[PDB]
RNA sequence: GCCGC
């Protein structure tokens, strides 16, 4: 109950200090709901290949009377299992099925039908399917596909930064992004004029987009600007009052209300004039007719008396236009504001830059200026600006991209229409419009409330739709010419472009890349990455400073400590471990209510904007028992900011310290007193270690350790756990708890764990049982742990026991000094398999065929050989030796008496056949371990694949007859309790087969229905029994559908051990890395009046200019750990009674400082008191969350409960003088790592091998047997020596000089050292490249 | 696919403006002329050695005659008495037995570096290899009286001389490229035997020349249209493609139609499938059918790889009508290899038995037949 | 290690107004941590650029 | 993609 059966085992002892309002998520749930929401269908067309469909059927052909009728889908049963696939090669998918009607519309009968034929589904495709784990076997790989992080399509506004014409003017443009089509841009030039930028074509005026929405100059005059009304009656020519426009004005003259002087003539103008005249009631007033001089006339008024008028708009007025406009009757003059105070002249001018005024005219106009080719017809442009932008088809904004777009302009509806409309664009432009007038703001283009997720079923519906489109296409052509006859599958079902653009995406794509495998916690952190680039997103040079930086609503999202170092930095990111992503697809974390003065424990996950609108308290705020803060003023965040607020100010509370910590990073002990910048280096190390022989736990953690280990799936967890039945080193059988089953059939659990298998980077993955025998299992327990994992717990290092101290220097930089016990006891010692194949194909000359008989080869290269030809199982192989021997047949037809006289002596082939042999690559050691040969489908079995076949079978049917025997044990249980019902046997009745003929008949009603039915069950079982081991034989033996060339294949794999050596690379998980510079025997290490030795020198120099104190307070609780496990070792020694054990590990457990862990041995068994003790016999594995976790007091005085010295420093002694170290050197034990960085993987050199057929320059790079790179710094360097002869002997020979390379090899043989340089054939190649084009260059003499 | 094969290793020049450049490669030539530089040898010696190692063959043997490299020099003091010494001391290089004259002469020069102690060094070093090797050829019954020794000791001095390496020069060679076939037109079995065509790419020729030149043209960012330029030179080329795929498609089915015969039941059932046959079924020339059929490979479950093979124009005046003669080769190989221990197998008798199943057949057309990949099994 | 971490800020060159005083010897804070990621982060890009 | 700057 309070612990499970795994975790009763070993304790961690925790040091938390504050109570966990919810628990840590699986972490790879994004992947696994990314994808069910893909595959899944849905009643609606929300989301599945549902929505797909739906969108691109029904399909017609033009003027067709022919429709594609859509119903249902459904997804078959993969042919492969995961194993199965990753051992063969193949992709791990399932066959897309597909019913559909094809119904024919009457030609004569307008709206009718004639026929419908609904034919059974069709076959089309196959849908890469993603394993429990979230990952993807395609060509046998794992392939995991990471989450994009983008732009959400809408409208953003910018400003440019203000410093592009170096005048200081801010240029403000908006934005248009759909999800689906051309762009749309609205930017201000210096001269303030507005400018559309189409599809990032040349800046074209906003007038000519505004008129091909049919919109008129005057109406458009009317939209963009308020008017006011001049009227001139009686020549009095009054003036229309609008004190609320008037603020800031001069008065050009004496202005009266209602004849009353309100406001004189220059008077200052005051908010107190203008409240006074707006407080007295004034009808319109008289002004000076010289003021309207600059005014604008709006409308176009229309003289009565003839048709001439002065439509001319966005145009001033003159004094002669006046006795023009009296004498036509214009009693009322309409002009626009004019008005700059807080609005502005736009428009208007945009109007006065491009004269065209016709749809017509602006329609032409774009389709010239998008498509500068021909020009058009009336109808080329009309339907050019249908596909630009709201088009069903072409053009369309997501459901993300429609809410954020009504958001940013202040609309009640979210939901809307896919395609924007008039008013859309005329709102876009008013409030680019008011953004410079004042009004409004620029948004931030790195808030996370403006950047959305994608995930892997987002990116597979896409590339589904587009191979739809692609087949939708080809499909409407044919239904012009297909006949009734035509059929579904006869009508282009066309499943090659829907499934190449399926594979296309899954196996060559940015996103998509082999998952690491190095450990399980680095599978883990590449299933929950974040990616900024890809398709959609932004290249890395595009990148910039303000991109890769931290933003203040990161805080709960993204960790702020692990991303990549160089080129990616800022680039990539990982989730936080409660983080979560909304259905639009935004990022969301999770919060604690608040409620007057108490936090309430209900959740709400808060986005960027929502975290931004509350004050949020912090996670490491005191509270009371009532659920009250301990005290008033509260550490908050109201505004991306942080400061003080009272108790009842805070309207949410972070629910957990780590909750701005990566799951990565959240096992970093003592995180808090690393600097952030190395605690990265620390998070990024963590994930390149590889595991050892033999797991070892953390002696100091985190309480983050299981979750990684179990979500990983890569230990065996009990899916229904019962009771163990059966132990073995690769198999676990557990019968199952009758307390819940399924009924009919029973049931028993069989796990098959996985034993030494190859990793994506060549590392070893195995697990081994942690269940012994008859052992009680819960729900969720661990049944086998994988690589690097301890008893269910994340274990990728080895505890060391460590000095901190200089020692003759060689621990000098960062170099580390190993003790020769840690050799020797194989700790970091790492397995590492390998695989080769070989291949047989037919060639011209003939088949390739594989044999043990080998032309001009001794029996000593074939001694390890099979009669098929191949490496024994078990074998050791080193150098050359040959794995598989293959013959290729050469071309003979002229038979000369010398080969008829070869023919005579030697064998009939007489080593005409080559040799293309599988031999050993050169420096690869390795010991035969699984061959895999795979046969093609009517091709002779070789005579070991029939070996493979039986071992496959014998396993088949030996863990199929396990429930079949459990079955007839209980018919035969319900057999022998029906006839003791009647005429009972007993032990004559048990000793006969066959239930002693079914014990007669016995009563009719036994016989007529009791045995007959228990005969009929059996025969029944047994032949459903018999049919499926006989499908599963069946199965196991089928020829090998391979590809038309290949006639065979053969795969072998070798496993070698890697020694731990110097120049191998290692570190602790602070940032602390080194390579090992000296093993020191035994007898040299320092070591404690005990006379222990330590296992490993560690410099203090590294310590205080890295700011690493991490490693000094995990060196001391490991310390403090050790001890109680060396003061419970010798309690064990002792054979002390169990009540005092009991007594101490009670005392050890409850220590601390109000700490939340409670555990109490009293509802402890007594046995389990015991296997507890000796679990923890090496050391109490402590546990110290990320933020919240060990302070220096606690340490302390568990090192006086392990009687230890406070200060974590003892007396040391020199292994080789024994004299005593003058000053305490500190002791204690830390977790170190070996990373995946070998001097043997990195130990090159060549003196002559193969040189590039162009610039006759040696290859590059090991594995090419190439040459080191001189470049230019190395060409400066030589220069600045002095010398030349050394620059020479580079440049020249020993590169590209073909005969001086030659020259000096015999010269050096000879012993003569004398160089004898020529000219280079770069030099020629250049010369002879410049000469290809127009230009002549030659050498003088 | 039940199981694939891993991909094969390749490689492309990264960070080389003239990309994937290339790679040198050793062969038996340049490994002899290596040995050749860092050996003592005068201006005269080192030129008497470049002629003779251009002539060495694959296999290292020297093709041309040691008078011809005489020859060849054309320089006074140069006759074959030094020829042959620096023919020798080029024959005892680090593929010993390289660059001899004949088949004797790679044993002699073998069996000259032993440790001059074998337990039957000097029994096979001339009496067997330099004197009798027609005997040692046949069974060398009576090559036991020749040498005046016993047959047990003989039946281990041959031991040795197959011990020596048959032809030496090349175990140094490489065979990287192992001509693999792609299988151009896969073929299967069905109840009529259909035909395919695979490996097309016509459709990925043409999104990809579509991507490329119709993108361009529809590029707006030129001026004009480029309608011209690329938009038909695409269509030129998606057009060539889809021609030859469809003439050798029918081409092929024609013969498949022609030859079901051969892959139904047994294989030797050939029609003499000349040119004018399918040239009429296609209704099309026979030269341009022909040079279509000439290296072009389908993929057959139990047929050979080649449509060559299938036109054997050998009417041969069969019995009824005409027959084949790579069937009549078949069934005389398959008569041959199935025959008494003495196997007698006569041309005559042979040709008799072959117009008895109705192949009338001239005697010494069957002999052409055998000795094309065979020899007589002690006929004469 | 010993005294205040100090004032720090660099989102886009400002100071923060309350600094960070607790040293590396004590614990920092969610929000302390938080706050130092910024320079941190800003280093580590000026140094790969 | 990673390592050393």
């Amino acid at each position: 109950m309070v612990y499970s059966y795994t975790e009763k085992k070993r304790i961690r002892k925790d040091f938390g200090k504050r109570p966990q309002v919810l628990d840590v998520p699986y972490l790879l749930s994004i992947q696994l709901d990314s994808f069910q929401k893909f595959i899944e269908q849905d009643p609606e067309g929300q989301y599945g290949l549902e929505a797909a469909f739906r969108s691109v059927f029904p399909i017609q052909s033009y003027s067709g009377n022919s429709e594609l009728q859509y119903v249902s889908y459904r997804l078959g049963e993969p042919v492969f299992d995961v194993q199965e696939c990753q051992i063969r090669g193949v992709t791990y998918s399932a066959p897309l099925r597909v019913k559909l009607r094809l119904v024919i519309y009457e030609r004569e009968a307008p709206e009718g039908t004639v026929k419908d034929i609904k034919e059974q589904e069709v076959y089309m495709g196959e849908i890469p399917l993603m394993t429990d784990n979230g990952t993807f076997v395609i060509n046998g790989t794992e392939r995991v596909i990471v989450s994009q992080l983008h732009r959400s399509p809408g409208v953003f506004f910018d400003s440019d930064k203000g410093k592009t014409h170096s005048s200081g003017k801010v240029l403000y443009n908006a934005r248009i992004i759909p999800y689906r089509g051309s762009w749309l841009d609205f930017e201000f030039d210096p001269k303030d004029n507005l400018f559309v930028r189409i599809d990032r074509r040349r800046k074209l005026p906003a007038t000519i987009i505004l008129r091909a929405l049919n919109y008129t100059t005057e109406q458009i005059l009317d939209l963009f600007f308020e008017k006011v009304i001049f009227e001139i009656r009686d020549n009095k020519l009054q003036m229309e009052l609008v004190p609320e426009r008037l603020r800031g004005e001069t008065a050009s003259f004496d202005i009266e209300a209602n004849g009353k002087v309100y406001v004189e003539k220059g008077r200052r103008i005051t908010a107190r004039h203008i409240r006074q005249l707006e407080k007295d009631d004034v009808k319109l007033i008289e002004v000076p007719v010289e003021y309207i001089a600059g005014k604008v006339v709006a409308k176009d008024y229309i003289d009565e008396s003839t048709g001439e008028l002065i439509c001319a708009a966005n145009m001033e007025l003159s004094l002669d236009l006046l006795a023009k406009l009296s004498q036509s009757g214009h009693k009322r003059i309409e002009t626009l504001f004019t008005n700059d105070l807080d609005h502005g002249p736009y428009i208007s001018e945009t109007l006065r830059v491009d004269p065209t005024n016709d749809r017509l005219s602006a329609l032409v106009e774009i389709y010239r200026m998008m498509r500068p080719g021909e020009p058009p017809t009336r109808e080329a442009a009309e339907s050019l600006f249908e596909n630009l932008f709201f088009s069903e088809d072409r053009y369309d904004l997501s459901a993300v991209g429609r809410m954020k777009f009504n958001r940013s302009l202040l609309r009640e509806e979210i939901e809307g229409s896919g395609i924007l409309s008039k008013d859309d664009i005329i709102d876009v432009m008013k409030k680019l419009i008011d953004i410079r007038n004042g009004k409004g703001e620029v948004d931030d283009i790195d808030h996370l409330g403006n950047r959305r997720i994608r995930s892997v079923g987002e990116m597979a519906e896409n590339q589904f739709r587009v191979g739809l489109v692609r087949v939708e296409r080809a499909v409407k052509e044919r239904l012009s010419l297909g006949d009734l006859d035509t059929l579904m599958p006869q009508d282009m079902i066309n499943a090659k472009p829907i499934s190449a653009a399926v594979k296309e995406f899954f196996g060559s794509s940015q996103l998509s890349q082999f998952m690491d495998q190095n450990n399980p916690l680095s599978e883990i952190t590449h299933k929950r990455r974040i990616s900024a680039l890809g398709p959609g997103g932004l290249t890395r040079e595009r990148a910039g400073f303000e991109v890769r930086d931290v933003h203040p609503t990161h805080y709960g999202r993204v960790c702020p400590i692990e991303t990549p170092e160089g080129p990616n930095i800022g680039l990539i990111n990982s989730l936080s471990v409660y983080a979560q992503t909304n259905e639009y697809g935004f990022l969301e974390t999770p919060y604690r209510k608040v409620t007057d003065g108490v936090v309430t424990d209900e959740i709400h996950y808060l986005s960027a904007i929502e975290e931004g609108n509350y004050v949020i308290a912090q996670a490491n705020s005191n509270l009371d028992e009532e659920g009250h803060f301990v005290e008033d003023l509260v550490t908050c965040r109201s505004k991306g900011e942080s400061s003080l607020f009272s108790r009842d100010q805070v309207d949410y509370m972070d629910v957990s310290t780590q909750q701005v910590v990566s799951v990565g990073a959240s096992l970093i002990p003592f995180l808090e007193h690393d600097d952030a910048n190395r605690a990265l280096m620390g998070a990024n190390m963590q994930r390149q270690a590889v595991p050892t022989l033999r797991a070892d736990k953390p002696l100091v953690g985190t309480g983050m350790e299981r979750a990684v280990a179990v979500d990983s799936g890569v230990t065996a967890v009990a899916k229904r756990g019962g009771v163990v039945q059966y132990v073995d080193a690769s198999r676990i059988v557990i019968k199952v708890n009758e307390d819940e089953m399924y009924p009919g059939e029973a049931g028993i659990d069989i796990y098959n764990l996985t034993k030494y298998t190859r990793s994506n980077q060549n590392t070893c993955i195995n697990q081994m049982p942690c269940v012994s025998l008859g052992e009680p299992v819960e729900r969720g327990d661990v049944l086998a742990d994988g690589p690097s994992t301890d008893l269910g717990e994340l274990a990728l290092g080895q505890n060391m026991r460590v000095a901190f101290m200089p020692w003759n220097g060689y621990n000098f930089e960062d170099s580390i000094l190993v003790s020769e016990r840690v050799v020797q006891e194989d700790r970091f010692t790492t397995i590492h398999i390998q695989e080769l194949a070989c291949v047989s194909r037919d060639t011209k000359l003939g088949p390739e065929e594989i044999t043990a008989d080998i032309p001009n080869v001794g029996e000593a290269a074939l001694s390890k050989l099979d009669e098929s030809g191949i490496v024994y199982i078990g074998a050791e192989v080193t150098g050359g030796d040959i794995l598989v021997g293959k013959v290729t047949p050469k071309g003979e037809t002229q038979l000369t008496p010398e080969e008829k006289l070869l023919r005579a002596i030697f064998g009939e082939k007489a080593s005409d056949v080559k040799d293309s042999s599988l031999r050993v690559p050169n420096g690869v050691s390795g010991t035969v371990i699984d061959v895999q040969v795979f046969t093609r489908d009517g091709v002779e079995k070789d005579k070991r694949a029939l070996e493979i076949e039986e071992m496959q079978l014998k396993q088949a049917k030996k863990d199929l007859s396990e429930e079949l025997q459990i079955l007839e044990a209980g018919l035969f249980s319900r057999i022998r309790a029906v006839l003791v019902a009647g005429g009972v046997e007993a032990e004559k009745l048990d000793k006969l087969p066959r239930d002693r003929w079914l014990e007669l008949g016995l009563t009719d009603e036994e016989k007529q229905n009791q045995l007959e039915q228990l005969a009929e069950q059996y025969d029944e079982l047994k032949h459903e029994f018999e049919k499926k081991l006989e499908a599963k034989r069946r199965k196991i033996t089928q020829g090998d559908d391979l590809a038309p060339g290949v006639l065979k294949i053969v795969k072998v794999y070798l496993a070698v051990k890697r020694r731990i050596q110097p120049g191998d690379k290692m570190a602790g998980r602070h940032g602390n890395k080194g390579v090992i510079s000296k093993i020191n025997p035994i007898e040299d290490m320092p070591y404690d009046e005990n006379g222990t030795p330590v296992d490993i020198v560690l410099n203090p120099l590294g310590v205080p200019s890295r700011m690493n104190i991490g490693q000094i307070l995990e060196t001391h609780l490991g310390m403090a750990a050790k001890g109680i496990g060396d003061k419970i070792n010798a309690m064990l020694k002792q054979q002390q009674e169990v009540a005092k054990l009991r007594e101490f590990i009670q005392r050890a457990y409850d220590l601390g400082a109000d700490v939340r862990q409670k555990v109490d041995l009293s509802t402890f068994s007594d046995e389990e008191v015991m296997r507890l003790a000796e679990n923890l016999r090496k050391g109490m594995p402590i546990a110290t969350p990320v933020f919240d976790g060990a302070k220096e007091a606690e340490i302390k005085e568990l090192l006086k409960l392990g009687d230890l010295p406070t200060s974590g420093q003892i007396r040391l002694y020199d292994g080789r003088t024994g004299e005593q170290f003058e000053r305490p050197v500190t002791v204690g034990y830390m977790y170190m790592l070996k990373l995946n960085h070998l001097v043997d993987d990195k130990m090159h050199a060549r003196s002559t091998g193969s040189y590039s057929l162009v610039t006759q320059q040696p290859l590059g790079g090991k594995a090419q047997f190439g040459g080191q790179r001189f470049g230019e710094m190395e060409v400066w360097a030589l220069e600045a020596y002095g010398a030349a002869y050394t620059l020479q002997e580079m440049l020249t020979v020993k590169s590209d000089d073909v005969n001086g390379r030659t020259k000096m090899y015999k010269n050096i043989v000879d012993g003569n050292h004398q160089m004898e340089p020529g000219m280079p054939e770069s030099f020629n190649v250049l010369l002879k490249e410049i000469r290809s084009l127009g230009i002549n260059i030659e050498l003088e003499d | 696919t039940a199981g694939t094969p891993s991909g094969n290793g390749v490689d492309y020049q990264d960070d080389e403006l003239p990309v994937y450049q290339g790679e040198t490669t050793q062969s038996l030539q340049d490994y002899l002329m290596w040995q050749v530089e860092l050996t003592p040898f005068t201006d005269t010696d080192r030129a008497i050695a470049t002629s003779i190692v251009d002539a060495v063959d694959d296999t290292g043997y020297l093709t041309i005659q040691i008078e011809d490299i005489v020859d060849s020099i054309g320089d006074d003091e140069i006759g074959l008495e030094e020829v042959e010494a620096v023919l020798k001391r080029i024959q005892r290089f680090d593929p010993v037995g390289v660059a001899a004259k004949d088949l004797r002469d790679c044993l002699l020069i073998q069996l000259s570096q032993f440790a001059k102690e074998t337990p039957w060094l000097e029994e096979a070093r001339l009496i067997i290899s330099d004197h009798l090797d027609l005997l040692a050829n046949h069974d060398f019954r009576t090559l036991m009286r020749v040498t005046r020794l016993k047959e047990e000791v003989l039946k281990e001095a041959v031991n040795l001389i197959q011990s020596l390496d048959p032809r030496p020069g090349q175990s140094i060679q490489t065979g990287e490229p192992e001509y693999v076939i792609p299988d151009v037109l896969v073929r299967k079995v069905n109840d009529r035997w259909v035909v395919e065509l695979n490996s097309d790419s016509l459709p990925r020729l043409k999104i990809n020349q579509q991507y490329a030149a119709m993108g361009n043209s529809a590029r707006n960012d030129a001026d004009g249209q480029f309608i011209r330029s690329n938009l038909q030179e695409a269509r030129w080329l998606i057009k060539s493609l889809e021609s030859a795929n469809d003439t050798l498609l029918r081409v092929s089915r024609c013969i498949v139609e022609q030859q079901q015969a051969f892959f139904e039941q047994g294989e030797e059932y050939m029609k003499p499938m000349v040119l004018a046959d399918i040239a009429q079924a296609v209704e099309m020339h026979e030269s341009t059918i022909s040079r279509v059929t000439t290296q072009k490979y389908l993929h057959s479950p139990r047929g050979i790889f080649e449509l060559k093979y299938f036109f054997s124009s050998h009417v041969n005046t069969e019995g009824g009508g005409e027959a084949s003669s790579t069937a009549i080769r078949a069934l005389v190989k398959k008569l041959i290899a199935a025959e008494n221990p003495a196997k007698p197998l006569s041309d005559s008798k042979l040709t008799s038995m072959l117009s008895e199943q109705g192949i009338m057949v001239a005697r010494r057309t069957v002999a052409k037949y055998r000795e094309s990949l065979s020899i007589p099994p002690s006929n004469q | 290690l010993a005294g205040m971490r100090g004032l720090m800020a660099k989102p886009d060159g400002s100071i923060i107004e309350t600094p960070i005083t607790a040293n590396f010897r004590e614990g920092l804070n969610v929000l302390q941590y938080f706050i130092s990621t910024h320079g941190a982060r800003k280093g580590l890009a000026d140094t790969a650029l």
